[PDB]
DNA sequence: CCCATACTCTT
DNA sequence: AAGAGTATGGGTG
């Protein structure tokens, strides 16, 4: 029920540190595997030209 | 009251919570560990003595002789701690270990003691921890970090319905050893067990069964109960439970004792199942088809035949009941199984595994261990009995003993290290029972089956395996039988053990330099857990929920500070008043709570323990008497939080940082941040670099003083006294006498580090605070360290700082600095890098150090001396030669060419070949230290002997102090005994000191304490003089090198680094940014006296990181500075002392109810003028990280110091004079210079040198090479339509070898067009898939 | 060593338009095959494309 | 693994200097035959006779080669590829300004 | 080779030294007609020394070196991501390349970087030699090369002519989508950092708080030509991917611009008459008149007729003062309604893409410049800042808490007499707290977004 | 984690 | 005697 202004407290900033990292965790994850499915799309459509 | 060093500088507090516990040592994990590892233990529980014990005694296969430990000890160590690191040896103590080598006679009871003999042998070196907790391995300090392990003991758990389609779950369990094999035990879709050693091929469940003496009937008994039927010629009767019919629906009409309770067709009710308890039903009456699929028990035989009729566990059938009935076996027994619940499992396994016996069972487990070759029963019982029931081969330790207690939920807590049958058993029912939906999985991410694992135990386990294999040796060498001259040194060899520690204390993963950017960035290394390491998890095999933020971290790893990247949630911090069990276990303190009355007690709770309990949040209201002032609070109860009564409260919190670690709890105002950017500025805040002069923060949390102390940075006073000497180097005190040893002059030395490199080549110097002649007590700060102020944590400077944008240069967290902050060399700092010329011996002779090389000029030998060395204090630049070396070039047949050579110009020109050490480019400094390292019975030259002497000094001096201390007083007492009688006085005085020996008096005590007295100053000089000769044989001692090494010599260079454009620059709540443009100062913004801002921040980047904290610092620096400046201004103009302290105890008295009390009455003048000097820069302020200080106070303390209390003002364009249209914030940060210089970013290249395979540019700034052109930017040229970008790019570049030479002559020659030919690496490719065989080849 | 896994007189001379033993040594002798050592005097690149 | 780097000799260097000469063809012959006969002192290895056969065409003259000799000893460092000593010294010494005392 | 002389050896080589030891020890087997039962070992292991040569591994166990590390055989070179086809042929590092820290340069133009000249003399250094020779300054190439070494003053010059029209291309890792390698035309400056060009970043996804850019020399005249004709960051201003403009500003630009073109009930020099936009200009240069005055301007304006030809119109608009001062910057051939109103990043990209519609390439460029300059010398006049005081609490977010609470309670005691079952209350309570959320996120923006003034 | 192949129970 | 299903192994990140 607060905000930044007011402040939280320690519980509060508790459960808030579950989603920081789980959001944090998930943008460090996933960078390894876009890079796969563009290798993949550049793989399979390489020579196509006008 | 406070100390002395604090009553200099007293930091406001806002802090409104009283503080029950103090924050303990912050290094104690280290500490306790490493010293249970080596402090002698009566019981072999901890360090060497259970290492020891584990494997002595060692007996021969004969039994005529064997090998006993007595005891250990440890010798003091050579060198100390500084002398090691100045070598570059390592700091560590001998190994002295006492065996006893006994003989037994043969032919006679037992084995009678023919002889013994026993002997103190030499184990080896064992590294020791210092006062701080690291290691001198090698002249360098090393830290070992714990690791968060996986708790021996049984594990229960399942899959998700992911490995089946159906999405049908599966269980298991798990046996894990601290050392030994693994066991699991796991169901498959068609409900059998299945048991697995060591993740190997898939065995039936009952193999193991079989392989531990077990007949199928007691098999069936211990995994099923029993049901009889009897002949009692009413169609089998059969002795019934009414609670058996629970969960069955009626397949006849059930009617028992003349009473009809279910019909056909109808299911049995509860209340069905009470009348047949209430009318108590013994009797049943069943048809004969009721068997048609029950399972027999046991094995019955007609006696008459004398044949087995039905196997045991097999279904029986009517024909079968029939051929009982005959037969008059009136008791049959059959399994209780249904469907809800006492599955078949056990019996389908039994069915479906193939062995029916006890020896075929070890041949398939040994077959399954072992294939590729032929079984054997030995071979088998024995891979069998050593698998799991070998002390030697498997240890369920001690915490590995009490998890697999408390998991089967048993009654002791000590036991066997080896497992038995009934712990297979007990785990096999558990199984069972889980799988009939009768318990719950572990949580395998609670912290009550996470381990700590810290420095102590892995030294311990790595000398068992040393000390495992030195017992084979002694095994092997023991069948030979020479017991009449053989002794225990011969026989042990100490290369293995210490081979073995060696490689643990240096090349370990969990072994690293210790981080020494600042002193936050030691205490946070030392605190360090890790996941990782041997016996740990893989960054690429971990998953996401090992890495997530769970209930029970609590109070005891920070959910903060963490790393993010591939290690995110794998290294972690622990909090600040965590502990750990004697079995591992973190714990956190709690206060208990009393009949709703908080008291002082503290308990330690571990994760298991808290779960069970209802605890109180720390920021709650209480009473004087400490009753809490509402009715309901905020509690955690079971992993959850709600409110609760006041009679259910059982804890409560200590401290409302304690779920905070040691870096996060030093970023004040933490609870107005986001988490991410809170993550981003507790990483960002420990690669600081300190700058010239140390700065305090001005707006702080109250941790500084912990940090700076617990370091050990800094000079701590280890007894009170007053200042006797105080210099630049060195500070010597004068101990009270109340804390003096008998015998002793009381003086304490301190000799201070001086502009030395550290791990980062950065500069470490220590600087005193302490005047001549002030007094000081024990724990008080003698001299501040890196990165140290009066003894607070300072790792950046106060900067004055505008929130607005300037013409775009704060575009994207860019960075407007002003020319004055260069000009005052607030963010300089000192590098320190060091360099090495090694002279070897050759075959054609030895290399020598030397001035004369004949082929250079006068010139560039003019900063050498005579040794050939350069001095210390000459400015060096790139291509300037530091030590002169010369190497033989050898002898040759001397043709009248090279004669007429020699005869013209000279015979040292003819023989040897410059090799001198020279400064690489593009690096300079000014040489301050030298040092040259000597191989013993080398003779060493001038510059060796002058660094000799200089060190010899130092020591002399230092035992100078002591000896006039002893003599001064032993003199006096002999002129207190020469005055009581033949009295001089001044004609005494006249006379020296020595003389006083001389002078005699009559034959009564007047000469017998003379003579005494006499003896006492013979006595001390002779002492003396062999202190100095053992501290001159230690100095003057040789250094041992590598094999085939002469000499080698070390030189230091320093420089300077200055802040400009390019340099990254930080704060303490993750803002972050580079500098863009320093600012001429009639540029920047000013205000209406004139005063312009030293930095000017963009407000964009604000309010979409949610960092609100460094708005609220911003205006509480603010205030701090003004009532600052109004100290200042008071004492410009001199004014009384009453006025002053009026105004500070005003200052110090604002607030709401805070927790500090400072009272100006009991300060003397004097103090109070010195603190007043010490605040005319601003007074500091803290605010802790949950219970800081509140808008309204800081509005009050603006008010205060007569500031606008919205914390904005008016400014004015320093380029046009013109007003800006709306109020800007301006105050105070602390700004940070973080170790990312461009100096050390910048590369280019045009040419240089390239690879001997590839003949491609090599990598790297260092080798000065290229920069790499990957497959993404190749898929761009390609997108562009760039083809003679690729093509240049891929040949002309990098490996077309012909091609490059003929682009550079073009080049040079104006004509800017190229030839391609062929890359090298496809002609290596080309050759290297010929090598394999296959014929690939170009075509036309 | 001769007949080794670096031999000069398999894969080429060690030092460009010289022999093993050392009786050729100069451009004037390219192309010629010592009778002592064995080794051919031509560039020592050869030793990247003989097998 | 490291495979190891290039370093650049005496005659790597002499050749780079050799290429961004203004030479012929026949000129860059020679040169190239010089610089092979040079060895790591600085001194040449053959009279000249040796590289005027080693050339291998009748058309060419013992003065062309001087003059080709002679252009490269002026090469980095001076003195390099001399016949003798006293050839080394004297184009050392042609190289000095005229106001040396001596 | 190492330090000390020792050789040591390589796995390949190791390799080859068991295939041929177990070669000849076969050979001198056979050749002495040992028994049989030897010589079958020896050829199993001969047979697993080749299959380990050539594929360690594979077959069975790998064999190791003295590291407990595998020994890499032809097989692990010609594979793999450290193989050659990956490592070697796909891609390489190359020469006449550099990198560096990079800053924001505001007065550039968006053909232009900042290049440090210290990394400009090492990456030109042949064109240099060449330009030295060329002009009689030096006469061999030992002579140039001395003469670059001590950097002399000429030669200064010499670069500043070399680099007139060369341009370099600049790359950010990773590379997405083609606009991460992008061409520029060299400004030599002082200092150790590269300077970009702020229009750019977003197609980079760059900014200034430590990243690093490589830089690359085209060498050939068709690399120059497709430098400048292809990857020319005046070429490159609409996407590849569904061509919307790149180069749209962003953060200081927009706030500046807004801020400019917005209205205030009473300001300073209201309801006046002006001329035209410079009497405007010269109005709020002197302070007579505000920003946000709301007067009436005499506006020429030009539109494109059918055959292709521009018609311009004259009359009074009802505007402000900051919009007629913009107006100057706005090329010919766009209506004055495109700037009287108050602008964001929507209406600014919107007008940017009508100007390329209509008019072209060039004068887009020559607007973005103009609009970022404005924007960002506009920003820097307003003084916006941020305070403590800016986030406005609601009045009324206590009692919805409070109100939230007793429904909470009321609904937790209905649960406790047994009314509801678990799932039931757990949603309802949800509920509950997701309007009272809603409940006071309009509350703080209806307070937030209005302000009282005086007529 | 996903796909291809040898061994096992069913119509 | 075919045919659908399960345990094992390879290549990928
Ligand atoms: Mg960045
Ligand atoms: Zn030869």
């Amino acid at each position: 029920t607060a905000n930044f202004r007011e402040g939280l407290n320690v519980l509060q900033y508790f459960i808030s540190t579950h989603g920081a990292r789980k959001g944090l965790a998930d943008t460090a994850l996933k960078t390894a595997n876009s890079g796969y499915l563009t290798r993949r799309l550049v793989d399979v459509a390489q020579d196509l030209v006008v | 009251v406070y100390s002395y060093t604090e009553k200099k500088r007293i930091r406001k507090d806002f802090g409104k919570r009283p503080q029950v516990l103090d924050v303990p040592y912050l290094l104690s994990i280290q500490l306790d560990s490493f010293q249970k590892f080596i402090e002698q233990d009566p019981e072999g529980q901890y360090g060497l003595e259970a290492a020891f014990r584990s494997v002595f005694p060692i007996q021969s296969y004969s039994g005529n002789s064997e090998l006993q430990y007595v005891s250990y000890r440890l010798g003091e160590p050579v060198f100390d701690v500084q002398e090691c690191q100045i070598r570059g040896v390592t700091y560590s103590a001998p190994l002295r270990v006492k065996l006893r080598l006994v003989i037994y006679e043969r032919e006679a009871p037992e084995g009678t003691v023919k002889d013994i003999k026993e002997q103190e042998v030499y184990m080896g070196e064992i590294p020791l921890m210092t006062d701080n907790g690291t290691f001198v391995i090698n002249g360098t300090e090393r830290v070992i970090v714990s690791q968060l392990h996986r708790s021996p003991g049984v594990f229960f758990d399942s899959d998700k319905g992911k490995t089946h389609s159906s999405g049908k779950v599966l269980y298991n369990a798990r046996i894990i050893p601290y050392r030994g094999s693994w066991l699991d035990f796991e169901f498959d879709p068609k409900d059998n067990l299945f048991v697995r050693i060591d993740r190997r091929r898939k065995l039936p469940a009952t193999i193991i069964l079989r392989a531990l003496n077990y007949t199928t009937e007691q098999i069936l008994d211990l995994f099923f109960e029993k049901v009889i039927f009897e002949i009692r010629d009413n169609k089998l009767q059969m002795e019934l439970v009414p609670e058996r019919l629970r969960g069955e629906t009626a397949s006849f009409d059930i009617e028992a004792n003349g009473k009809v309770y279910v019909e056909k067709g109808r299911r049995i009710t509860a209340r069905h199942i009470r009348q047949l308890e209430k009318d108590d039903v013994k009797l049943i009456e069943v048809p004969v088809e009721y068997i048609a699929g029950k399972v027999v028990a046991k094995d019955y035989i007609d006696e008459s035949t004398g044949e087995l009729i039905c196997a045991a566990n097999m279904e029986l059938s009517l024909d079968l009941l029939a051929k009982l009935s005959q037969s008059g076996h009136k008791r049959i027994e059959t399994l209780f199984t249904n469907d809800l619940d006492h599955g078949p499992y056990i019996s389908e396994t039994l069915r479906v595994d193939p062995t029916n016996d006890r020896l075929s069972a070890l041949v398939e487990i040994y077959r399954m261990m072992r294939p590729g070759e032929p079984p054997t029963r030995e071979a088998a019982e024995s891979l069998f009995e050593n698998l799991f029931f070998s002390e030697d081969r498997y240890d369920l330790s001690a915490v590995g003993r009490m998890k697999f207690n408390r998991s089967l939920l048993r009654e002791e807590i000590e036991g066997s290290g080896i497992l038995s049958k009934d712990d297979i058993i007990d785990v096999m029912k558990k199984l069972i029972d889980i799988r009939n939906g009768k318990g719950e999985v572990d949580d395998i991410d609670h912290l009550g089956n996470r381990r700590i694992r810290s420095v102590g135990e892995m030294a311990e386990n790595q000398f068992r395996v040393g000390l495992v294999r030195v017992e084979r040796a002694v095994k092997e060498r023991l069948s030979l039988g020479d017991l009449d001259t053989l002794m225990p040194q011969d026989m042990i060899n100490a290369k293995p053990i210490s081979a073995a520690v060696k490689e643990f204390f240096g090349s370990s993963q969990l072994s690293q330099f210790m981080d020494q950017n600042n002193p936050l960035s030691e205490i946070t290394h030392k605190r360090r857990i890790s996941a990782l390491g041997p016996g740990g998890l893989t960054r690429e095999r971990a998953g996401f929920e090992v890495r997530d933020v769970h209930p029970t971290h609590y109070g005891r790893v920070c959910p903060i500070e963490t790393p993010e990247g591939p290690n995110i949630g794998l290294i972690n911090s622990l909090s600040v008043y965590a502990q750990t069990n004697e079995y591992g276990f973190l714990e956190t303190p709690y206060r208990k709570v009393t009949d709703g009355v908080v008291t002082d007690e503290i308990h330690y709770l571990s994760a298991i323990e808290e779960g069970n309990y209802v605890i109180a949040q720390a920021n709650s209201n209480l009473d004087e008497e400490g009753h809490f002032v509402e009715d309901l609070v905020t509690c955690r109860s079971k992993g959850e939080s709600s409110l609760f009564s006041r009679d259910q409260v059982d804890y409560m919190d200590v401290s409302t940082q304690q779920v905070v670690s040691v870096g996060a709890s030093l970023i004040p105002f933490l609870e107005h941040d986001d988490a991410n950017r809170a993550l981003m500025g507790a990483n960002m805040q420990r690669q600081a670099v300190p700058t010239l002069r140390a700065d305090k923060p001005l707006v702080g949390t109250g941790m500084e003083r912990a940090v700076a102390v617990d370091s050990g940075v800094t000079a701590v006073a280890k007894r009170g006294g007053v200042v006797q000497y105080v210099d630049a180097s060195r500070i010597v005190i004068k101990v009270n006498e109340d804390e003096m040893y008998p015998g002793e002059a009381g003086i304490d030395i301190y000799n201070l580090t001086k502009y030395t490199r550290s791990n980062q080549n950065t500069c470490i110097n220590q600087m005193p605070c302490v005047s001549l002649g002030e007094p000081v007590e024990r724990g008080d700060v003698l001299a501040d360290g890196p990165s140290t102020d009066l003894g607070e944590l300072a790792l950046g400077q106060n900067m004055r700082v505008a929130f607005m944008p300037w013409n775009g240069y704060n575009f994207e967290d860019s960075i407007l600095v002003s020319e004055r902050v260069v000009q005052e060399d607030r963010f300089t700092t000192i590098h320190i890098q060091e360099l090495a010329c090694v002279s070897r011996d050759t075959k054609l002779g030895p290399e020598e150090i030397t001035a004369d090389i004949p082929n250079v000029g006068e010139a560039a030998l003019s900063k050498l001396d005579e040794s050939g060395i350069v001095y210390i204090g000459a400015e060096v630049t790139g291509g300037d030669i530091l030590v002169g070396k010369v190497t033989p070039k050898g002898e040759t047949q001397l043709t009248p060419e090279e004669k007429l050579l020699r005869a013209i110009f000279g015979e040292k020109a003819s023989d040897v070949k410059d090799s001198s050490l020279r400064v690489p480019n593009g690096v300079s400094g000014t040489v301050i230290d030298v040092q040259v390292f000597t191989r013993d019975g080398v003779e060493k030259d001038k510059r060796a002997l002058e660094i000799e002497e200089m060190q010899l000094k130092q020591a002399k001096k230092d035992l100078s102090e002591e000896l006039q201390i002893l003599e001064a007083g032993l003199f006096s007492r002999i002129r207190a005994v020469l005055v009581a009688g033949g009295v001089e006085a001044e004609k005494l005085d006249k006379l020296p000191r020595d003389r006083w020996l001389e002078l005699g008096l009559t034959d009564e005590e007047k000469q017998n304490q003379l003579e005494q007295l006499a003896e006492q100053y013979d006595e001390l000089k002779h002492e003396f003089e062999k202190k100095l000769e053992a501290k001159r044989r230690k100095i003057t001692q040789g250094d041992d090198l590598a094999p085939g090494v002469l000499k080698i010599v070390k030189v230091y260079l320093a420089v300077k680094r200055r802040i400009q454009p390019g340099d990254k620059m930080a704060g303490r709540h993750g803002n972050k940014g580079v500098i863009s443009k320093i600012n001429p100062i009639e540029d920047m913004p000013y205000d209406e006296n004139g005063t312009p801002v030293d930095i000017v921040l963009n407000p964009l980047g604000v309010p979409s990181r949610m960092n609100i904290g460094q708005i609220l610092e911003t205006h509480l620096g603010m205030a701090a500075k003004g009532i600052g400046d109004k100290i200042n201004a008071m004492l410009k103009q001199q004014q009384e002392v009453a006025k002053l302290r009026e105004f500070i105890q005003r200052a110090y008295d604002l607030g709401a109810d805070v927790r500090q009390k400072v009272d100006l009455s009991t300060f003397s003048d004097e103090e109070v003028m010195r603190l007043a000097e010490n605040l005319r820069k601003g007074m500091p302020i803290a605010t802790p990280v949950f219970d800081g200080a509140k808008e309204a106070e800081i509005k009050e303390l603006l008010k205060l110091g007569d500031l606008p209390t919205s914390g904005q003002i008016r400014l004015y364009d320093g380029r046009t004079g013109e007003q800006f249209e709306r109020p800007v914030t301006v105050g105070y940060m602390y700004m940070l210079k973080l170790n990312h210089l461009v100096d050390d970013k910048m590369h280019a290249r045009s040419t240089g040198s390239y690879s001997l395979v590839t003949q491609q540019p090599l990598g790297g700034k260092a080798q000065f090479g290229g920069q790499r052109f990957g497959e993404m930017e190749v898929w761009a040229l390609e997108a562009y339509g760039a083809a003679y970008t690729l093509q240049e790019m891929l040949t002309v570049k990098s490996d077309d070898v012909n091609g490059r030479t003929k682009m550079y002559k073009n080049i040079v020659d104006g004509n800017h067009q190229m030839e391609p030919g062929m890359p090298e690496s496809f002609n290596v490719l080309l050759k290297e898939i010929r090598s394999l065989g296959i014929n690939i080849e170009l075509e036309d | 060593e001769r007949d080794g896994l670096f031999c000069a007189r398999i894969f080429g001379p060690v030092k460009d338009y010289e022999c093993l033993c050392g009786k050729y040594k100069r451009l004037k002798h390219r192309g010629v095959i010592c009778e002592k050592c064995g080794v051919e005097v031509t560039q020592t690149k050869v030793r990247r494309e003989r097998m | 693994v490291y495979q190891g780097e290039t370093t650049q000799t005496l005659q790597d260097y002499l050749m780079w200097q050799v290429e961004l000469t203004p030479f012929s063809d026949t000129d860059r012959a020679i040169a190239t035959s010089i610089v092979d006969a040079v060895d790591e002192t600085g001194y040449l290895t053959v009279p000249l006779e040796d590289i005027l056969e080693s050339i291998g065409d009748e058309e060419i003259d013992i003065d062309e080669v001087e003059a080709v000799l002679k252009r490269i000893q002026r090469f980095d460092p001076v003195g390099v590829a001399a016949k003798d000593l006293r050839d080394c010294l004297l184009i050392q010494l042609s190289q000095f300004d005229k106001t040396t005392p001596w | 080779p190492l330090d000390g002389g020792r050789f040591a050896t390589s796995d390949l080589n190791d390799l080859y030294r068991r295939v041929i030891n177990r070669n000849n020890r076969l050979k001198r087997l056979l050749d002495l007609a040992a028994p049989d039962i030897i010589v079958r070992n020896e050829k199993r292991m001969l047979q697993e020394a080749v299959d380990a040569l050539l594929d360690n591994g594979r077959r069975g166990r790998a064999i190791t070196g003295s590291n407990k590390r595998p020994l890499k055989s032809l097989a692990d070179m010609i594979k793999g991501k450290q193989g050659r086809f990956r490592q070697n042929l796909l891609g390489k590092r190359v020469d006449y390349s550099g990198r560096s820290v990079i800053t924001v340069g505001p007065y550039l133009r968006l053909h232009q970087c900042g290049l440090p000249k210290k990394m400009a003399l090492e990456l030109f250094k042949p064109f240099i030699y060449g330009k030295l020779e060329l002009r009689g300054l030096a006469t061999t190439i030992k002579a140039a090369k001395k003469m670059v070494e001590r950097e002399e003053a000429v030669v200064w010059d010499i670069l500043d002519e070399v680099i007139r029209e060369h341009p370099v291309l600049l790359n950010r890792a990773p590379t997405l989508h083609r606009l991460g390698i992008q061409a520029f035309e060299p400004v030599l400056i002082e200092g150790k950092a590269i300077q970009l060009h702020p229009l750019v970043c977003a197609a980079y996804n760059a900014d200034f708080d430590g990243d690093q850019m490589a830089v690359h020399v085209p060498l050939t005249l068709e690399a120059q030509l497709e430098a400048r004709a292809l990857m020319m960051s005046t070429n490159n201003i609409l996407s590849p991917a569904n061509g919307e403009p790149i180069i749209v500003p962003s953060q200081d630009v927009v706030l500046g611009l807004y801020y400019m073109t917005r209205d205030c009930v009473n300001a300073k020099g209201e309801g006046m008459v002006l001329t035209g936009p410079k009497e405007a200009e010269r109005l709020y240069r002197s302070g007579l008149a505000s920003l946000h005055a709301r007067v009436k301007v005499r506006i020429t304006e030009y539109e494109k007729d059918a055959n292709g030809e521009l018609v311009a119109k004259t009359s009074l608009k009802d505007t402000t003062v900051g919009r007629a001062i913009l107006w100057m910057i706005v090329p010919k051939g766009l209506p004055y309604s495109i700037v009287n109103q108050a602008l964001g990043k929507k209406a600014i990209s919107k007008m940017l893409n009508t100007c390329y519609r209509i008019l072209g390439l060039k004068p887009t460029v020559i607007f973005a410049d103009q609009i970022m300059y404005t924007g960002f010398a506009y920003a820097a006049r307003s003084g916006a800042s941020v305070g403590i005081d800016d986030m406005v609490i609601p009045e009324k977010k206590h009692e919805i808490i409070s109100e939230a609470e007793a429904e909470v309670a009321e609904i937790q005691e209905q649960f406790q007499s047994g009314l509801v079952t678990a799932g039931e209350r757990y949603n309802k309570v949800i509920d509950i707290w997701a309007a009272a959320n809603d409940r006071v996120s309009k509350a703080m923006m209806d307070n937030l977004q209005t302000e009282t003034v005086i007529n």
